[PDB]
DNA sequence: GGGAAGTAGTTACGCCTGGTCATTAC
DNA sequence: GTAATGAACTACTTCCC
RNA sequence: GACCAGGCG
């Protein structure tokens, strides 16, 4: 399992869900993941879009 | 409407993927989960009421409780920063 | 003691010792690296917990700290 | 609960405290309140129907349908209460063997089963849960007996029976349960195989659980006892005692039924009619209870049901006792009609020789087995020459 | 107790009925070889019976054919009926010890 | 205020024999 | 392979309507 | 070393 630099998006595959690059770093430590970003008000104010996993300080 | 569980601090990784995972089995409406490894042996659940935590947290053996009273989000933004 | 089959055995006050300072810095590293008041009001209230025991274990009000074996422990 | 007109009274003296001040409900809320206080609203109604479900009288069963039967079992003891403060009944002996079952192998056994069985299941259900988990559906429905057969670890029932054995430590609190056993001679082994144990603190003296009782008579032996703090708390079973096993109670409960008792539910109890009780619980009632015992203890006698049911009445109470469950202690004794003992000396002959053995003997009804209950009613004779009518 | 729940979301077990085996020990290499109560007092050991338990899996609420397995040991008493030394002659016993 | 009612503290001295402990999920 | 915890007694003290 | 059970005066 890996993580995307830019889009700090958790990748458990070599390609980033919802970008067609294949980047990581394998740096991750922090884990956040969300399951509805249309209810969740931290995914708002963190201003992510898309559900699933993801990094802050990669 | 943030709520913290307990949970022992040697699996806490692995307890947010079985949360994760659980949460589809019943669809129980919950928002998100935080775990960060900064903080050990706690989590953070947003959920609308205690009804819905408890029930999601049944059936865990490393999770030990909830405890009461809501986490105000004020306190927590340096974190997900 | 050092028993004939190679294990240790050990005084009730090393356990209870151990567990204070397990969770008394748990409670530091969680009070230095920062946590909602709700963590650390907690966490405090789990080492007077183990404190009030490790000194009496006897105390009116509390459940007496349970060995491996299920006897109770045997303090100050 | 009753219809007695004082019992009338001093209901109708009981009721103003609720009779005209809450409904059914109103009383749900206030026992959430006891019992959940502070907490939530919700919380407190569901705290409660559990609590009144599964706590209060739990024989009659958990579901909630048998509230109407644990509210008539609660009134009966609020009757029997209410009749004690007027005199109509002297109270109960706890020292009265009647009033005391044994316990032996068969149920402390069937409770560690209970425990462990109960902790195997759960383990089961978290390892096959963590399995599906992890590998995935496609594993698990690959090979499903495969995978229900590796999900066990048998090692859970059989540690946690044999460490328990061994200790003696029973799950309960319960101490001393498995002993080691004597094995200085022949005696101490026997003797040490017939013993009976007493769940009372030794060091306290107990002044009337140490004493000896009249109905030890056939079932303990008097004089062998230990002589310091565990004098009176342990004791020896006599030669002639034989423990019951149990019957199950359905059937015997049909077939009582079908000899004129009416139901409790169709017919309220009144002073005029006897009660009838099944192992503790009350069934109906009966416009003629002394007949009734000597049709069920002559059936007995002619072999129709099984001989470990004994049947007694109280004419004070009017009422009628059977029991059949297991734990009792009894004794054998000779039948006596008519001022004529019914053993005869071509029966001695016929044991002598071999063809006739004691349990023809128990089957043709010379000889019979009384409990505690059964002695009540007895008046026996002590020699052969001193019978009379 | 009358079954396993588990949280699968298609998958159920029912309990059948239970059985109790002959007195046995099974040796660390594999084997499993008859037991009498002077040999397990010699050698420290337990006499035990071994015990099974029939297992039905229900698939989307269809029962399947069952399935045995071994749950566990169960110590059994001396001279029962189900133990090795019941019935036997006065020789017999003294055969064996 | 002087009646509950609910804590809180104790309960003889030696000696002998044997048996069991003193974690576990991955 | 190891890091991890899951019955009587008697005299005071506190109420209390 | 601590527990449990049984005995002796
Ligand atoms: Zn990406």
């Amino acid at each position: 399992e890996k993580a995307c630099r830019h889009c700090h998006y958790i990748t458990s595959e070599d390609r980033c869900p919802v970008c067609g690059s294949r980047d990581l770093s394998e740096e991750w430590f922090d884990l956040v993941i969300i399951v509805d970003v249309e209810n969740s008000e931290i995914a708002k104010k963190i201003g992510a879009k898309v559900p699933g996993k993801y990094a802050i300080r990669v | 409407k943030i709520f913290a569980v307990r949970v022992t601090h040697g699996q806490e990784e692995t307890t947010a993927k079985l949360i994760y995972s659980k949460v589809r089995t019943y669809n129980l409406p919950i928002y998100a989960i935080l775990a960060p490894s900064r903080v050990k042996g706690y989590i953070f659940v947003e959920a609308p009421n205690k009804g819905v935590v408890d029930e999601a947290i049944r059936g865990i053996r490393h999770a030990r409780g909830v405890l009461p009273g809501e986490v105000p989000f004020k306190e927590i933004e340096h974190f997900l920063e | 003691i050092t028993l004939e089959t190679g294990i240790r055995a050990e005084d009730d006050l090393t356990h209870k010792l151990v567990d204070i300072i397990r969770i008394n810095n748990r409670l530091k590293q969680n009070i230095e690296a920062g946590a909602p008041q709700l963590i650390i009001e907690d966490l405090w209230d789990l080492l007077q917990y183990h404190v009030t025991t490790y000194i009496n274990n006897e105390a009116p009000g509390v459940p007496p700290a349970k060995h491996k074996s299920g006897r109770p422990l045997k303090t100050l | 609960v009753g219809n007695d007109p004082e019992v009338q009274q001093i209901m109708f003296d009981n009721l103003e405290d609720a009779s005209d001040i809450t409904t059914q409900q109103e009383a749900l809320e206030f026992i959430g309140k006891l019992v959940a206080p502070g907490q939530a609203r919700e919380y407190r109604l569901k705290r409660a129907e559990y609590v009144i479900d599964n706590n209060l009288l739990p024989h009659m069963g958990v579901s909630p349908e048998d509230r109407i039967k644990k509210a008539y079992y609660l009134g009966m003891m609020a009757l029997k209460v209410i009749e004690l403060s007027l005199g109509r009944r002297p109270e109960d002996d706890k020292d009265h063997y009647a009033n005391k079952r044994l316990r032996l192998a068969g149920d402390l056994l069937k409770d560690l089963f209970r425990v462990a069985f109960s902790q195997l299941v759960k383990d089961i259900q978290y390892q096959m849960t963590k399995t599906y988990q992890r590998k995935g559906d496609k594993y698990t429905f690959g090979n499903i007996h495969r995978f229900i057969r590796n999900s066990i670890r048998p090692d859970v029932l059989t540690e946690r029976i044999e460490h328990a054995l061994a200790t003696g430590a029973w799950p309960g609190g319960r101490t001393g349960v498995s002993q080691l056993l004597d094995r200085t001679n022949y005696m101490s082994t026997l003797s040490h195989l017939r013993r009976v144990t007493s769940p009372l603190d030794r060091e306290q003296p107990h002044f009337e659980a140490r004493d000896l009782h009249g109905t030890h008579w056939g079932r303990i032996c008097p004089t062998e006892t230990p002589e310091g703090p565990n004098c009176g708390l342990v004791k020896n079973l006599a030669l002639m005692a034989q423990i019951t096993t149990a019957v199950p109670e359905e059937e015997i409960r049909e077939y009582l039924m079908s000899l004129g008792i009416v139901p409790i539910e169709v017919r309220r109890p009144d002073p005029t009619l006897w009660r009838v009780y099944l192992n503790g619980v009350l069934i109906g009632t009966i416009e003629d209870g002394k007949a009734l015992v000597q049709r069920i203890r002559q059936d007995r006698r002619s072999g129709k049901i099984s001989d470990v049911i004994n049947v007694a009445y109280y004419e004070d109470v009017k009422e009628v006792y059977v029991n059949s469950d297991d734990g009792r202690v009894r004794r054998p004794l000779i039948i006596v009609e008519n001022g004529v003992p019914k053993l005869t000396k071509e029966h001695v002959q016929a044991v002598k020789e071999g063809r006739l053995k004691w349990s023809d003997l128990i089957k043709m009804g010379i000889i019979e087995y009384l409990d505690a209950e059964e002695e009540e009613n007895a008046y026996v004779a002590m020699w052969p020459w001193e019978v009379t009518e | 107790f009358g079954g396993i729940k588990p949280d699968i979301p298609d998958f159920e077990v029912k309990f059948g009925k239970i059985r109790v085996g002959e007195p046995e020990f099974q040796e660390p290499h594999g084997q499993r070889k008859p037991l009498y109560p002077m040999d397990a007092r010699i050698r420290n050991l337990t006499y035990a019976a071994p015990l099974y338990l029939e297992m039905i899996p229900v698939i989307k609420g269809v029962e399947q054919d069952p399935v045995e397995v071994r749950i566990g040991e169960l110590p059994i008493m001396l001279k029962s009926k189900v133990c090795r030394l019941y019935g036997l002659s006065d020789e017999e016993l003294i055969k064996l010890g």
